[PDB]
RNA sequence: UAAGUUGGGCACUCUAAGUUGACUGCCGGUGACAAACCGGAGGAAGGUGGGGAUGACGUCAAAUCAUCAUGCCCCUUAUGAUUUGGGCUACACACGUGCUACAAUGGACAAUACAAAGGGCAGCGAAACCGCGAGGUCAAGCAAAUCCCAUAAAGUUGUUCUCAGUUCGGAUUGUAGUCUGCAACUCGACUACAUGAAGCUGGAAUCGCUAGUAAUCGUAGAUCAGCAUGCUACGGUGAAUACGU
């Protein structure tokens, strides 16, 4: 469904409505609606099928998709078949360059449990 | 004809009023006091000079003026407005100094010292 | 602006020996012509040197420092050699940092 | 130690900055000044002295 | 990153040209920090200089990915009790 | 130690305003609240055809309070007159402080519903005078008979 | 005149130098007449006018032998030395300091006004040109009241949003790129796309602050091949309360 993709709330502007698509965020989005010529008009969805199937086609251009989820996954798992010191720290969240872990236990590993060694 | 003059001074500011006989019509900087604060509608407090010297008024206006944001600026009109009512005749310092308006305010900001930081706010203890 | 002229550019960090020197060379320069400009004063730049009161630790006891710099503009018209002796005759004391120019 | 650091920071470098400029009589190289080369307590103990120039101080 | 354009320490090349064009080796020494992968050196075997003990490591086609510049850290289990 | 006033405010003509202006002022934005409030009594007059005078007025009558305690010492605690700065003070206070407390999205609906109801002797802010001249002037016998 | 850009002007602002002024000092009362308290005028500024610097005898056998200096003691084919790479930055956790959040005084887009202070010679980077962008070409002026840093931001006016884990927030991750440095793998900074975390005002306890203060917005610099949420100063808006001991 609807008018893209999948997952599109029914009478809601364009320019957030386009976002739950995984693959666009916000200004992309207004890329698309400056190809097919489009907006809202006003905070809902009047997109009748006129415009839809443009919309449906034009959006095409680009991944989105679940592609994308595919994407990441074969990029982050090559990275780790390969050798690799990246996927040891692609479990401790550190990227490739680097985030000094000793406060970073709650963005990934939710700080429970809490158990102190001191001293 | 004739003009009178006298600077205004407050809060890191500097306006140099320029009193001349007319209506009342105010352009600093070639611009109307409207044109120059946000928002703003305590420019009657401007003309708190008119209602109790020279009661009720008026006279044209010109100044020009930079430095300091609006509010300071905006009162560091009354200065030159005052004096040069008391250019015109010392007759009006007797409800001018029973009201003040004329004493430049002489506080302004404050240097810092350990304690402050980026923004102004002094320290705390270590506690537990 | 077009004209002839003579202009110079003093530096030093006393008030009283700028002055004085200034004495000096402005009456030595209408002393030898005329025309002369008055010891035209600068904004007198400054500068800052945090340092700590310390040699290992507590840095919230910190110490200042500062140099102030006079900056002192003259200029004189119609130039002649002999006011051009009054500008390398007489700097003195030498504190000063004097830079004739045209 | 310090010794042969000043050694170090004197002779050639392989390129632009390996360098440090640390002061010219204390052996110290943190919080020296490009102006004078030289660091904290020196700048500091030497300014009492009425030797640089100048005033120094309290007018900010 | 890299201002255009890739590049070698160009200590590494001149050794691995003449191990390369004739049989390679299993086995190399090296410290290869400043430099990388790009085809001429896959499959031969570097070692980057861990810290304490060049390791062993043969270059793979797919080491696009990864590169030469690290495979085997200095922290090396862990420091710390725990895990990920 | 005594109070250095704010002069008038002359949008719309009075004081109280300019008194009322300052607390909303949350974090030094002083055109907000100033267009808000000066809004407020656009607003207020709309609805409930009326003077912003009368609603005003009448409701800081309604919400303010004239006896109060305060405590000292087991504890015991003086009921105690409030002087006419701190009458009009508290009244301000607690009436931003509890109409921030209803929990509507809009700048002046809050504070017309507010002030409004109030002038009818409902909301909040009555209910704090009620339940304050509650516990003052009920335990009045105890802690009467001192300054 | 694009424009103080130039003729002319130094009136005003200003710039930095010299001096006047505020001292119970003038009046009135009180008070051992005295010290002193209270009030009145004048003045821009009244009772140390605001602030800074300044820190008594000494205390904590407080801190520093790792700024330095140095007694004693110890090392010396190494407790001294050079270099490449590495780490000082780890990560089940707690603690403290600070940042941004938990949205309508709010968020996104557009127009639009007001500063102060400080730095630039092998450094500031103007105009114009390319690029969505960080940035790139290019080169004018600039040892500085000249020119560049450098739009100040908050604000003000407008459009939209109408209460959702939301156009809230902005973590983490992948990709594509910019500069510096040889080389950004441990470990730089930066932009663009996509992601779209916890969190809807905080428990027990607890800290700051009496007016240009708190609260709050941005700017400049040092250290500096690149790198500051921190430090220092700079101003902008700007409050409530002080019954009383």
């Amino acid at each position: 469904a609807r008018i893209a993709g999948v997952d599109i709330p029914r009478e809601k502007r364009v320019v957030i409505s386009l976002t739950y698509i995984y693959g666009i965020g916000t200004s992309t989005a207004q890329k698309i609606l400056e190809e097919a010529n489009v907006s809202a008009d006003t905070r809902v969805k009047d997109l009748t099928d006129d415009e839809l199937g443009r919309i449906r086609e034009v959006v095409d251009g680009y991944k989105v998709e679940g592609d994308l989820r595919r994407e990441t996954n074969l990029n982050i798992k090559r990275l780790m078949e390969i050798s690799s010191y990246r996927g040891i720290r692609h479990r401790r969240g550190l990227p490739v360059r680097g985030q000094k872990t000793k406060n970073n236990a709650r963005t990934r590993k939710g700080p429970v449990k809490t158990v102190a060694n001191k001293k | 004809q004739v003009e009178y003059r006298g600077t205004g001074r407050r809060k890191n500011s500097v306006a140099r009023v320029r009193l001349v006989p007319g209506e009342g019509n105010i352009t600093v900087n070639n611009r109307d006091v409207r044109e120059y604060l946000p928002f703003e509608s305590l420019i009657l407090d401007l003309n708190q000079p008119f209602d109790v010297t020279e009661t009720k008024g008026n006279y044209d206006v010109l100044v020009n003026v930079h430095g300091g944001g609006f509010t300071g600026q905006a009162q560091a009109i009354r200065h030159g407005i005052a004096r040069a009512l008391l250019e015109a005749d010392p007759e009006y310092r007797g409800s001018l100094k029973r009201a003040g308006l004329l004493t430049r305010d002489p506080r302004m900001k404050e240097r810092k010292k350990p304690g402050l930081k980026a923004a102004r706010r002094s320290p705390q203890f270590s506690k537990r | 602006m077009a004209k002839q002229k003579i202009r110079i550019r003093l530096k030093a960090y006393d008030h009283r020996v700028i002055d004085q020197s200034a004495e000096k060379i402005v009456e030595t320069a209408k002393r030898s012509g005329a025309d002369v400009s008055g010891p035209i004063p600068l904004p007198t730049e400054k500068s800052v040197y945090t340092i700590i009161r310390a040699v290992h630790m507590y840095k919230d006891s910190r110490e200042q420092f500062e140099q102030r710099t006079h900056k002192r503009l003259i200029d004189i018209v119609n130039p002649t050699p002999k006011t051009v002796d009054a500008l390398m005759g007489l700097n003195l004391p030498s504190g000063v940092d004097i830079e004739i120019k045209l | 130690a310090k010794t042969s650091m000043v050694a170090k920071q004197q002779k050639k470098q392989k390129y632009a900055v390996r360098e440090y400029t640390r002061c010219e009589r204390c052996g110290r190289p943190h919080s020296v000044y490009r102006k004078f080369k030289l660091c904290r307590i020196c700048f500091r103990e030497l300014a009492y002295k009425g030797q640089i120039p100048g005033v120094r101080k309290a007018s900010w | 990153s890299i201002k255009k354009g890739p590049f070698v320490d160009e200590h590494l090349m001149k050794k691995v040209e003449a191990q390369e064009g004739s049989e390679k080796k299993q086995v190399i020494k090296t410290w290869s920090r400043r430099s990388t992968i790009f085809p001429n050196f896959i499959g031969h075997t570097f070692a980057v200089y861990d810290g304490r003990k060049h390791v062993p490591v043969y270059v793979t086609e797919d080491m696009v990915g990864h590169k030469l510049g690290e495979f085997a850290p200095t922290r090396t289990f862990k420091g710390h009790v725990a895990d990920d | 130690v005594p109070k250095r006033d704010v002069l008038p405010d002359p949008i719309h003509n009075s004081k109280l305003v300019t008194k009322l202006i300052n607390k909303i002022m949350l974090d030094g934005k002083r055109g907000t609240a100033q267009r808000i409030l000066y809004s407020a009594f656009d607003l207020v007059e709309q609805r409930s055809g009326r003077d912003a005078l009368e609603v005003f007025e009448e409701a800081i009558n309604n919400i303010m309070p004239v006896l109060e305690v305060k405590a000292r010492r087991s504890n015991y605690q003086v009921p105690v007159e409030v002087r006419p700065e701190r009458r009009t003070t508290l009244g301000l206070r607690w009436l931003v402080n509890y109409a921030r407390l209803r929990g509507e999205k809009t700048m002046e609906d809050r504070l017309a519903n507010e002030i409004l109801d109030a002038a009818n002797n409902t909301g909040g802010a009555v209910k704090k005078r009620e339940d304050t001249h509650k516990m003052a002037e009920a335990n009045k016998a105890f802690a009467h008979y001192r300054w």
